[PDB]
Formats: C-alpha cells, structure tokens, sequence
C-alpha cells in the first residue's frame, strides 16, 4: 500500500486486484512497478534474501509487544 | 491578624507528629506506589518504562529494580523500598510480593 | 433586489424561497401579544409615534398644579388619535424606521396598539425602506396627516416564526399589481 | 509533526498556513481532544466531572454542552463542535454527548481514508448516501405510543437524579402536562421552559415539592402585609407600571412664579400615583405583582388595605402568571376616551397566594390556578452544586419529554439505533460500490462509537457485549417475513446483557437522533472540506 502510495498509484485498486489474485494466483504475485499493475515477481526477478522478511517481523513485533506492556511511563528531573 | 511561633530551637526544619505523618498520610503515600506494582505481580501484569536521572531508559516487571530507578522522598515509604531491596539480595525472587 | 437572509440552526437543507417577504426584527410584544395578523394589510411609517417635540428647542414649563394634570391629558390623547388614525385606515400591521433621530415608538402607545390589535414591527434601516416598498405593495408613510387605506398593502397572511428559539418575520401572499418584483430566501445552516 | 516552516515565497502577514496534510491531522486531533474529554460521561453508566473557574469556585455536570460550554477551546475545528454541541441543546434538549462524539469519528475515520488515497469528494459524496439512508430506516424503524415515563427516566440515568429517577420522572411528566398552549391558531407545543424551576439547599432530594400554581422568587413587599391570602376566588393584579412619584413626565420643567404653587405641585405629585393605587384597591384587587417599583408612599396604602403587594418581579414570571391564572398584564390601562381606569375583570382567580419557608428564605406561591393548569418545581438537596446540576438535569429531561409530545415518533435507543444501522448501511455499501463503497463502509462503523464506549465506562470488557450486540441486529436482516419473530434490539448495562429496551423502557425521542446525525455531518463535511488554514494574529 505505502509503494503504492510513494509510486502515486492506485492503493486500493491494487491491493483489491492484488488480495483476489493471490487466492487464485498463489505466493509470487506481487507490485511490478514497470507496468503499473500485478505480477508474478519471480519472472519479474524481484528477489531478496530469507532473514530479511523473518528478521523484520520478528523485530516489528518484539516492538510492538514492548510498547503495550508499557502502562506507566516516570520521567526524573 | 497574624499568628505567633510555636518553639525555635532548630535551625528551620519540618515534623510530622500525633502519628499522622504515620496514621494516615504515610499509608497513603505508600498507597501511591502500592497501586505502582499491583499492576505489575504475576504473567499478566504490566511493565513500567522509567527514564532515570542522565535520560537512560530502562523497562522492569521488576518491584525493585523499578524501585531502585526511583528517586524517592517519603521516609516511610523508602522504608518498603529498602525492604524490595532486602529481598532482591536474599532471594531474588519475591521483590513484588515484598510490597 | 434578491433577499438572502440568515439564521443559524438545522441544515443547509432547511432552506427556503418564501413567496413574499422575509424581515428582519420581530413583532414587539413588550405590550399585549399581536405576533400572527391574517388577512392582513401592512402599514408602513417613517415617522414617530411619541408625544413629539418639534425641531426647536422647546420645554413645556410649568406655572399651577392645574396645568399638570391636563398635560397628561393631551399627552394620552395625542398618542391614541395617531393610534386611531391607524385603525381607521385599516390597517392590522405597523412597521416603522430607525428611530436614532429622537422619539421611536412610545411604551405608552404601544399598549394602545396591543388592545387596538395591530401587530408592531420597530427598528427597520433606511436602507430596508426602498424594497420593503416594491416588496409589500406599499407606499411608504412620512406624515400621519398623510396616512391612507391608498397606501396600505393588502397581504394574505404575516406570522412570527420560532426557529431554532430564534423567531423570523414572514410575509406570505401579496394581493396587487407587483409592478416591481422582489424575491426572499431564508437560509439555514447548522455552523454559522 | 515537526513544527511547519514559513514559505520561502508566499508572504502572509500576523499570520501562518498550514496545508493539504498537516491541517487536515491537525483538524482530526483538535475534534478528539474536544470529543475524548466527555467520552467518560456516556451511558448510564458514565460518570460526572468537576470543572475549576480557577478561583476555585466550579460546577459539576454530566450535561455535554455545559461542560464543552465550560472548558476553553482554543481551536477552530474544535469549538465548531462545540458550536454543535449546543445547537443541540436548542433543537432537542439531549443528546448533547452523543452528536459531538459522532462527529468525531466521522471526521478521524473520514481522514484515514485521505491518509490512505481516497479522495475528500468521493467520501463526502459517500456521507451523503448513507445519511439519506439512515433516516429513512430510522422512520422505518421508529415506534409512536405511560411512555413519557419511560422518555423522561432515560433521560435521567447518565445524571445525578437517575439514582432517584422513578421520582424525577412522574416530576418532570406532570410538570409539563400541565401547560398545554395553542398558538398561530392551532398549534399545540408545550411551552420551552414554563415550567419554572427553583432551588433551596435542604430536606432530601424525594422531597423536592412540585408546585400546582406557580413560584415566584419574590417577597411580600412590606412586612406589616399578610403573607397568606386563602380559600377559593382570590384576586390577582398584575401589573407592569411602577408605583413611584414621577419626575415632571418628560419633556416637562417647573418655573414656581407663584409661591402658592409649591406645596400646590408638589403635593399632586402624590396624588396622581395614590389615585392609581386606588384604581387598583377599588377594583377589588386582593394580591398585586408589580413588575416595576413600588413605593414606600403606595405601600402604607397597601398594608392599611391588607393588600399582600409584591415588588420588582420578573416580568417572565409575570406572563405566565398573566396566562394562567386569567390575570391579563396591565403596562398602562387608559380607555376608549382619555381616562385611566381600571375595570375589575382584569385580574386573575386562583386559589391560594401563600408564601412559603422554604429553608431559610421566603418566597409567593400562587396556589391553583383558574384560567389554565401551572406547574413549578422547587427542588432540595445537599448544597448548590448538587441542585445546579440536577436543575440542569431536569432541563434535559423536561426536554425530551417535550420533543415526545411534539413529535408523534420514539426510537428504541440504548444504542440499538445505532447498532442496526451499522449492518443496514454495511450491506447497503454493495448497492453502489467503486471506491464510494468504503466511504459508507466507515460511516456504518463510525456509528459504533456510541454502542461501544457506553460498554466502556462500566470498566469491564466491551467487545464482549459490542460484538455480541452486533449479530443479534445481523439476525433481524435474514429475517423472514413470518419468521419479527427474530426480531429483537437493544442493550442494558448495569447487569451488562443484551435486552428488549422496548420493554425493559429505554427510550429516546424522534428528533433526538434525527438532528442528531443530520447536525454530525454538516459538522464533519465543513472539516474534511478544509486543506489549508490561514491564521492571522490579532489587530
Ligand atoms: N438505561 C439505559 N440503558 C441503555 N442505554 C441507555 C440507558 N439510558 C440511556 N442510554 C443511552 O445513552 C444515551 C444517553 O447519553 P448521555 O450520556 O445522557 O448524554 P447525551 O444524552 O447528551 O448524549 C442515549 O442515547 C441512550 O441510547
Ligand atoms: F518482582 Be520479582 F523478583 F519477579
Ligand atoms: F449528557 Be446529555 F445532554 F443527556
Ligand atoms: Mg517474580
Ligand atoms: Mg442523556
């Protein structure tokens, strides 16, 4: 949504086009940004490494699990 | 109008007597940091995010790690606070339970 | 010539053409409750209903006990004649200018005006005169000596709204020959 | 939300702009702030604040647009909910809370779709439809009626005489079913505020004694006059001129050439008042209210004549007084000829004018009235915060009653009004579609706002009941004709489940949720509408 929005496409028309094909359309479809519309990113060749997207979840939630655990903030002088 | 002096022996100082300072207004001023870390005992309770006297963030589930990154005034609550530190030395365990 | 005239209240929704005229101030009520004249004819003045003074500086001065109780005397006439003067053109509406001058319309012949049943409409702008004019089919009044049946209107009905607590004056069908043409609208609006 | 910096090319005076995004965020916070503060005070189970003048002196409310009225709003977006807040409070009476946080979310939900790509028009557009659908299910989906003991109690939970609601309800009822009014030949509204209240701090709250006539705030002028007048046909005089010795009429100055003339002129200064106070005593006028001032001279006429004759009183107080107890208001009486005089059937029959001690003040009461039925509350309690508010309580609750006796029209609240339009609308969202589809998809849920914080406030959980609530307003959708017998709404609190608030007796006015949301949009779309601000600073 925010390549989307950086891009100056589309959002909603994309995703909504994106979320229906990727039910029917399986795993590797995703925003090819040279035709301004869905693809397959494998024969588009989009590729990045395995830690990448495990590492970013992991550390993403470890923030966000921090954060509610927070009730009270004391701040000294 | 205007109010005389009591006694001036001292050189300009503060006490708190009858057991009031004791009776009500230490229980109280306990109560403050006895509603701090209710919310914190046991899996569900909640941590605290307290920044320190040179900006150093530190986050505790911890009574008296929380309480040792405190600066405190009330004497008598200082008194439950050493007694948090008492039982981090001995134990380990227990510091919120001490509270 | 088109009259846009506001009230804050409701919904841009609530806006409306009225056929006739819309104003501005409110019926006076201060004595007696005349607020909804039908079958009505609008009378329309320029100048004051007082116990008016002329404009040289002059000063009823006073000799014996006598005297006095014979000023008021003249004083309630003067004031009832001119409100009798009304009645007997025929006319169950007033509507009269900015009284900044001196006089205004007096409390005194205002209760005169309330038992006599003719609705009163005070503080009305200089600029209000010319299309207030076109808008009633009325001539407008400068003397009393020089108030007629002629120069009255003759509108169908004139009643006080209350919208949002806050009252409208409203002119509803207008009989004669409309040889000016003049339109009104309210508008409403639910945020100034 | 770093601090904005100055144009390097426009050049505005006393004066800044903030635009496209920066406004449009700033807008939505200023419209929470003002609409978070009195989230806490929805629902029965909502509570009370206390509001500090500063010097310490305060009041406290639940009433939403007394406590918005209070607090100092300093941004434009926040006090045009404010502006709502209280055109509420002069087209329905209630609801005051609700309209100020619908709008709000209206506004925070309408925005996370700009901030997402939605364009303001599209949404704008999309507000449009599913108001233009919500009233009409509203109307579809509205009950006309006993009841009025039901619309008063609801409006009495959520304030401070809601624990004492059974009492304040048949109070405020009563009350108002006693001054039926026609007016412009025909029309019949009870009128807004005849119902004069009062309030002494004393006895208990139960024993807040209603009044069958009328209560004035006033004192039998001189002391040595009876402060009672009893038994049936008692004769009222009110007045509007004052009672006093006039200086030489207006325009009028004396020149004393004959010495003779002085006690001569002096003395008719007397006499001219002495003879309309006896124009008034011979009229067979028993009970005198005079608007204007009475005096010390007409007095001693009055005491010698055991004439109880009030001073200085509301001229307000007075008309209803004129129109009730068939008294007819006299600003100056000359007739048909130039005389002055006063006939007798001028004055109004009641049965009893009694001034009653009400704890430590004194104050007429004109007991049963002739022309007309009046109806005064004289409320008691604790201290003047407590009877502040449960006069501005009263207000509210005398108001929705009010609106129920206009309007032939009641809704089933407890926000189940709410809720059923949620999944009305979110179905209806198909009916159009394209991207004018999400914008009445978040105005069906921008409706939740209501049924969910009201859930809130008891401290427990709330998607337990919200959801919950939900499913049973998704069961009356696939409802069949015969198969109603599905259909079912409402939600309770105190025992915290979902129940019948047709029977159980929660019930909200017509208008009160019809001007309701028509004023919440017109609110919303006036913000969404603004992409850049131009302050400039003070003359
Ligand atoms: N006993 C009750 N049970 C369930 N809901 C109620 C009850 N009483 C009132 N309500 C709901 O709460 C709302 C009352 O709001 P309130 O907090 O008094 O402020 P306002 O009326 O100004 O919005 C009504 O819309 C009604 O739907
Ligand atoms: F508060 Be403990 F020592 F887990
Ligand atoms: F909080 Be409200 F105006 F019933
Ligand atoms: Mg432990
Ligand atoms: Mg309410």
């Amino acid at each position: 949504r925010q390549l989307c929005e950086n891009a100056g496409f589309d959002a909603i028309e994309i995703l909504n086009k994106l979320r229906l094909a990727h039910s029917k359309g399986e795993k590797w479809y995703g925003v090819v940004f040279e035709t301004e519309n869905i693809g397959d990113n494998f024969a588009k060749f989009v590729w990045e490494p395995a830690l990448v997207k495990i590492n970013a979840l992991n550390s993403a939630t470890e923030a966000t699990n921090l954060i509610l655990s927070v009730d009270e903030t004391i701040t000294n002088k | 109008p205007q109010n005389p002096n009591a006694g001036l022996f001292k050189q300009g100082y503060n006490s708190y007597s009858n057991a009031d300072g004791q009776i009500i207004k230490s229980i109280a001023a306990i109560r403050e940091l006895h509603q701090m870390c209710l919310t914190s005992m046991g899996p569900c309770g909640r941590n605290k995010i307290i920044v320190n006297h040179l900006g150093k963030i530190i986050i505790t589930n911890d009574a008296a790690t929380m309480l040792r990154e405190l600066d405190i005034v009330h004497p008598a609550v200082k008194v439950l606070v050493m007694a948090t530190e008492q039982q981090k030395i001995d134990m380990g365990d227990g510091t919120n339970l001490v509270m | 010539d088109i009259r846009l005239v506001k009230k804050v209240g409701g919904t841009i929704d609530d806006t409306e053409m009225i056929d006739g005229v819309v104003l501005t101030q409110t019926a006076i009520k201060s004595a007696g409750g005349p607020t909804r004249k039908e079958k009505a004819k609008i009378g329309l003045i320029q100048f004051q209903i007082s116990p008016p003074k002329p404009d040289t500086e002059n000063n009823i001065i006073v000799n014996d006990y006598r005297q006095m109780d014979k000023i008021l005397k003249e004083e309630r006439a003067y004031l009832l004649n001119i409100c009798k003067k009304i009645k007997k053109a025929k006319c169950n509406v007033l509507l009269i200018q900015k009284s900044i001058l001196r006089d205004a319309v007096n409390d005194l012949a205002l209760h005169f005006l309330s038992k006599l049943n003719i609705m009163v409409v005070k503080d009305i702008e200089r600029e209000e005169i010319e299309f207030l004019s076109k808008g009633l089919g009325c001539k407008p009044i400068a003397d009393i000596e020089l108030f007629t049946e002629d120069r009255l209107d003759s509108a169908d009905l004139v009643e006080e709204i209350d919208s949002d607590g806050s009252k409208i004056v409203r002119v509803t069908g207008i009989r004669n020959n409309n040889a000016r043409p003049t339109v009104s609208v309210v508008i409403r609006g639910a945020n100034n | 939300q770093l601090f904005n910096n100055s144009r390097s090319d426009t050049l505005f005076l006393g004066g800044e702009k903030i635009s496209g995004d920066d406004i449009r965020n700033q807008n939505v916070l200023a419209t929470m702030a003002v609409a978070n503060v009195v989230k806490s005070s929805l629902g029965p189970v909502g509570l009370d604040k206390m509001l500090v003048d500063d010097i310490g002196d305060f009041t406290v409310t639940n009433d939403g647009a007394t406590i918005l009225s209070l607090l100092d709003v300093q941004h434009p977006a926040g006090k045009i909910l404010v502006e709502l807040a209280q055109q509420q409070d002069r087209e329905i009476g209630d609801g005051t809370t609700s309209v100020v946080i619908i709008a709000s979310e209206l506004l925070k939900r309408a925005n996370e779709l700009v901030k997402n790509k939605i364009h303001p028009t599209t949404i704008i557009t999309g507000f449009r439809v599913a108001l233009r659908e919500a009233i009409r299910f509203i109307n579809e989906v509205l009950s006309t009626s006993e009841t009025l003991i039901n619309i008063a109690k609801t409006s009495m939970s959520s304030k401070i005489i809601g624990a004492d609601s059974d009492f304040f309800s048949n109070m405020v009822v009563d009350a108002l079913l006693a001054v039926k009014t026609q007016n412009s030949k025909g029309e019949i509204k009870y009128p807004v505020k005849a119902v004069n209240v009062l309030k002494a701090h004393g006895k208990s709250a139960t024993e807040s004694l209603l009044v069958p006539g009328y209560a004035l705030n006033c004192t039998v002028a001189s002391q040595a006059m009876p402060k009672r007048i009893a038994g049936g046909n008692v004769k009222i005089a009110c007045l509007d001129l004052n009672l006093q010795k006039a200086r030489m009429a207006m325009g009028v100055q004396i020149n004393i050439d004959d010495p003779e003339q002085l006690e001569q002129i002096r003395k008719r200064e007397a006499g001219i008042v002495l003879e309309r106070v006896k124009k008034i005593i011979d009229a067979g006028a028993q009970v005198v209210l005079t608007t204007k001032g009475i005096d010390d001279l007409c007095l001693k006429e009055f005491v010698e004549a055991k004439i109880m004759g009030v001073r200085r009183c509301k001229k307000e107080d007075l008309r209803r007084i004129a129109r009730a107890t068939g008294a007819t208001l006299v600003s100056s009486m000359s007739n048909l000829e130039g005389e002055e005089t006063f006939e007798s059937s001028y004055l109004g029959l009641c049965d009893e004018v009694v001034q009653a001690k009400f704890s430590d003040d004194e104050c007429i009461l004109i007991k049963g009235t002739s022309k007309h039925s009046s109806s005064s509350i004289i409320l008691r309690g604790a201290n003047d915060y407590s009877l502040d508010e449960m006069e501005r309580s009263l207000h509210d609750s005398l108001s929705v009653v009010k609106r129920t006796l206009e309007s032939g029209n009641v809704v089933p609240g407890g926000g189940c009004v709410e809720a059923a339009l949620n999944i009305y609308l979110d179905n209806f969202a198909t009916t159009v579609g394209s991207r004018e589809q999400l914008a009445i998809a978040e105005f069906a849920a921008a409706l939740l706002i209501i049924p969910k914080t009201l859930a809130v406030n008891a401290a427990k959980d709330s998607s337990e009941l919200v959801a919950k609530l939900r499913s049973y307003h998704a069961a009356s959708q696939m409802a069949k004709p015969e198969d109603r017998s599905y259909r079912n709404y409402g939600l309770d609190l105190i025992r915290g489940k979902i129940v019948d608030e047709i029977h159980a007796g929660v019930l909200e006015p017509t208008i009160s949720k019809v001007k309701s949301l028509k004023s919440a949009l017109e609110a919303c779309v006036a913000i969404l509408r603004i992409d850049t601000m131009i302050t400039v600073d003070p003359e």
